[PDB]
């Protein structure tokens, strides 16, 4: 879980840096966001 | 049948429904542009060519330049606006080819999410590595670098 | 970029839904990335500048009118046109009016095309005009448009 | 059709007098609309699926 949020959090900080479309800026902040949530309490949103 | 508010009003609800999955929210982000062929890929390659061509100027002119008046700076600005949105427009419009591509590498190491952005992130490097001049059809080219 | 806690997002009682008056579903959809929010509006200086805003609206609309009032007249023009093409040779009354039916079938859809455009053109003038902080909005076309 | 063949179901024939949705196409259309939203319905996919 700590290297998912982590990989998730520094392709973002690429993209946002590079410049990238919106969408796949808010795909990519959903998925971090994700990847916390399911560090803290798996499967309590969705599927885990 | 096709009109008197018989299917806009269903089309209009689903498009209003939370679609709690990322990744089928996520296409259904993706579905909302539609494709391009060759003669919109080239006028897209030609706008990135004239933006990148006006900014290189910019940058040139910035040190050991001139006092650039409005009436010359603001068409160098809007070129440069021009080319930005039409590469964003080539991006939305091959992220289709890009979770096509991606759909093939699921069930090992890392998610389907990961996986397509990691594709979004290499037609990126391709449509910056892209050139029209060799006549060739985007897909063949941005397929090397999304793989 | 910052994330909402899990815990104090879901729960049997949404502790940021009570702190926020939202409710889950608009607390998720906003979090997730699925709509906007209006995080804040400039209610002075909107109010001081509707006077404006209104006469730009109002204006706008008077230039749909002219360009639907154009259209209209148009297709009174292919009326004409189909009237010298019908009724100035022998032909049967029914035959000459089929082509009366489906013209006035296409210019009824396009009058419903012109009021539809109507309906959107109201609906964004009116949600900026009732805008509210923490105020939810679907249909990110809307959001673009205003 | 369906009164004709079920008929003697009195429950379910005041259910269907309550149907409140006429047309096979608007059924189809609700099916679809319903199991699989977010997906803009279509005249062939709804029978499809």
């Amino acid at each position: 879980l700590y290297r998912r949020v982590i990989n998730r959090n520094n392709r973002l900080k690429r993209l946002i840096d590079l410049g990238a479309p919106e969408i796949i800026v808010n795909n990519e902040k959903r998925m971090l966001q994700e990847s916390v949530d399911a560090l803290f309490d798996n499967g309590r949103r969705g599927r885990p | 049948e096709d009109e008197s508010e018989a299917l806009r009003q269903a089309r209009k609800d689903a498009e209003l429904t939370a679609s709690a999955d990322s990744v089928r929210a996520y296409l259904k982000q993706i579905g909302k542009v539609a494709l391009l062929n060759a003669e919109e890929e080239v006028e897209l390659a030609k706008r990135i060519e004239a933006g990148l061509y006006a900014t290189q100027l910019m940058t040139e002119l910035s040190e050991r330049g001139e006092k650039l008046p409005a009436a010359q700076r603001r068409d160098m600005m809007w070129i440069c606006r021009d080319g930005d949105r039409a590469k964003n427009h080539l991006l939305e419009a091959n992220l289709r080819l890009v979770v096509s591509l991606a759909k093939r590498y699921t069930g090992r190491g890392m998610a389907f999410l990961d996986l397509i952005q990691e594709g979004n992130l290499g037609l990126i490097r391709a449509v910056e590595k892209f050139d029209y001049t060799k006549g060739y059809k985007f897909s063949t080219y941005a397929t090397w670098w999304i793989r | 970029a910052p994330v909402t806690h899990i815990w104090y997002f879901k729960g049997v009682p949404s502790r940021l839904g009570y702190l926020l008056d939202l409710a889950p579903k608009d607390l998720e959809k906003i979090i997730y990335f699925a709509a906007y929010v209006i995080t804040s509006v400039d209610e002075e200086m909107r109010h001081n500048e509707l006077s404006t805003l209104e006469a730009e609206m109002a204006v706008e609309r008077k230039a749909v009118e002219d360009q639907r009032d154009g259209e209209l007249e148009a297709r009174a023009q292919k009326l004409e046109a189909d009237l010298a093409e019908l009724e100035a040779e022998g032909a049967k009354a029914d035959a000459r009016r089929k082509v009366r039916d489906g013209g006035e079938r296409e210019m009824r859809q396009i009058r419903d095309r012109a009021q539809r455009e109507l309906d959107r053109l109201e609906d964004i003038w009116s949600t900026f005009t009732k805008l509210a902080p923490k105020q939810l909005i679907v249909d990110e076309n809307l959001y673009r448009e205003l | 059709q369906i009164v004709e063949r079920f008929g003697f179901s009195e429950i379910m024939r005041s259910t269907l007098e309550k149907d409140n949705t006429v047309g096979t196409d608007e059924a189809l259309l609700d099916i679809y609309r319903k199991l699989r939203p977010g997906e803009p319905p279509t005249k062939e996919s709804a029978q499809t699926l």
